[PDB]
RNA sequence: GACCUGGGCUACACACGUGCUACAAUGGGAAGUACAACGAGUCGCUAGACCGCGAGGUCAUGCAAAUCUCUUAAAGCUUCUCUCAGUUCGGAUUGCAGGCUGCAACUCGCCUGCAUGAAGCCGGAAUCGCUAGUAAUCGCGGAUCAGCACGCCGCGGUGAA
């Protein structure tokens, strides 16, 4: 519903981007609550915050298309 | 068996008994009698094997078959398998938007 | 028919390549075809079977046995002399006719296929096509068939190995996986 | 074969939209259509759809749907929007 | 006591109160055809025209008002089709592709198209409202408010025992 092009803030794109060259560091520590995820982040390791810790998860490949916060639930139910 | 696919009924309309088949709502069923060019015909269907082939003809251009449902199966099972909040209230019946759930089983399991 | 045709013609020459047979006499052929529709609610009620025979009569050209119950189950509610079940045995030319049905009208007639299983080899080679509906047959009608039984194609054969059997059906139709 | 305890048979001529396979036999009858010489002087009521080529498996498996791809909705649809 | 980001207040084996849509032939659909009233409007109401089937977009037009716009109201009236069926009724639920505002719509918006098509054929004991332009039924507007109403506050149409 954003046809002017998707959106991922840039303090997670240049924190993406700078292991572009090397292998990449198993941490990105974030917010993780507004970002839908990119080509480029394929085979990363992000942390993702639920607004009391970061949940570390890696970046497959069909998991492209919907933004971060669906995969660290804050409902906590069991 | 019966004429595309399966599942044709026997002394209907026509247009009518077109949407039967498993994905074909009401716009198919008339955008494919507009390009044969064809009508009602008329209450009971009394249609020529000509116009039969025609409509099969035309059908077999559309996704949609006894198959639909394999691909919509394997959409689900993408979703399931990798995260997934989706998926997992997909083990449990939620949706694209959540209705704050404390009626909505009526509908999708009967709770009480 | 034009099957024994094609099977004398094009069977028969390339299995004798195929393995290089002593003799033409060593061929792997089909001998016979059963059938097996196994009411199971006869015993519940007697009345299913009045109409599994005719569908079967419609299916293959000859109305079918009877079988009998041979022993007694409880669970089962089975006392013997009960009828549970109705065979065909397929020989002669009518073998050929009813396998071409199979192969060219029959099985194609089945929602979201990919074919047969590749396993029946029961390392002699009697190769089965188990089968949910009977809906299939065009000898079958809408709003005359009023259930979902089903029957047991047992195919027999002349080989010894499952391959031969496997790549002589194959000669023959049985589109396979 | 024993009498009056078997139905009827006729070697009926089967057909579809295709292909005119016109030489087996069957046990429902009608309409005679088809008494011809190169086949059975029969009946071509058995208009099956599936002349064994409808089903793209004894001509093979078609391209008939695709169902093919899923890699270029993220790769092409915001990817004619990448490049 | 205080600043900021992220999440709650939207959690679901369950019990209850209030409401809306229904279980169709006085109806479903398609096509023509007329008639109100109360109020809102400058960064807002959009005229008109063009485009896409739609939600809408584009350029442009008046209006700080009995002038211009929201806005030709909907049931109504006239023909045709559908035949008593879970039905062409019902459209919950769900897949896919879109639209709008928004720095940002997974958690947690409104709306559109296609596709799928749930329970549901007048509801026990019990119990509520109502004496007339009332009950019943059908639309309009605005308060809060980028945006989001089956709620609430007013208006009018038809019109009983």
């Amino acid at each position: 519903s954003l046809k002017k092009g998707p959106f991922v803030d840039d303090h997670l794109m240049k924190k993406v981007e700078a292991q572009q060259g090397a292998e990449k560091k198993k941490v990105i520590k974030t917010w993780s609550r507004r970002s839908t995820i990119f080509p480029s982040f394929v085979g990363f390791t992000i942390a993702v915050y639920d607004g009391r810790k970061h949940v570390p998860v890696y970046i497959q490949e069909d998991m492209v298309g919907h933004k971060l916060g669906e995969f660290a639930p804050t409902r906590t139910y069991r | 068996a019966r004429i595309a696919g399966v599942d044709i009924p026997r002394d209907k309309r026509v247009v009518v008994s077109l949407t039967y088949i498993y994905g074909i709502g009401n716009t198919t069923a008339k955008k494919v009698l507009a390009n044969v060019g064809v009508s009602e015909d008329v209450r009971v269907r009394d249609l020529t094997n000509e116009q039969t082939d025609a409509i099969r003809a035309e059908i077999d251009k559309l996704k949609v078959e006894g198959d639909l449902r394999r691909e919509v199966n394997l959409n689900i099972k993408r979703l399931m398998e990798i995260g997934s909040y989706r998926g997992i209230r997909h083990r449990r019946g939620l949706p694209t938007r959540g209705q704050n759930t404390k009626n909505n089983a009526r509908t999708r399991k009967g709770p009480t | 028919n034009r099957l024994k045709e094609k099977y004398i013609k094009e069977v028969t020459p390339s299995l004798v390549e195929k393995f290089n047979y002593s003799s033409v006499m060593q061929t792997p052929k089909v001998d016979k075809i059963v059938i097996n529709m196994g009411v199971g609610d006869a015993v519940s009620n007697a009345k299913n079977l009045d109409k599994a025979v005719e569908e079967l009569a419609l299916i293959t050209g000859q109305k079918p046995l009877i079988t009998k119950a041979k022993k007694s189950i409880a669970g089962f509610r089975l006392r013997e002399g009960m009828p549970i079940g109705a065979k065909v045995t397929l020989r002669g030319e009518r073998m050929y006719e009813f396998l071409d049905k199979l192969v060219t009208v029959s099985l194609p007639r089945v929602r979201d296929f990919h074919g047969v299983s590749k396993k029946a080899f029961d390392g002699r080679g009697n190769y089965t096509l188990g089968i949910k509906e009977q809906l299939i047959f065009p000898e079958v009608d809408y709003d005359l068939v009023d259930k979902v039984r089903g029957m047991d194609i047992v195919i027999v054969t002349t080989a010894n190995t499952d391959e031969e059997s496997r790549e002589l059906l194959a000669q023959l139709g049985m589109p396979f996986q | 074969m024993k009498q009056d305890i078997h139905p009827n048979y006729q070697p009926v001529v089967f057909m579809d939209s295709t292909t005119g396979f016109k030489f087996l036999s069957g046990s429902t009858k009608g309409s005679s259509e088809t008494v011809e010489w190169e086949d059975g002087n029969t009946y071509p009521l058995l208009r099956v759809e599936v002349t064994s080529d409808s089903h793209p498996f004894y001509t093979g498996r078609q391209k008939f749907t695709q169902a093919d791809g899923r890699v270029d909705r993220f790769n092409k649809k915001y990817g004619l929007k990448d490049e």
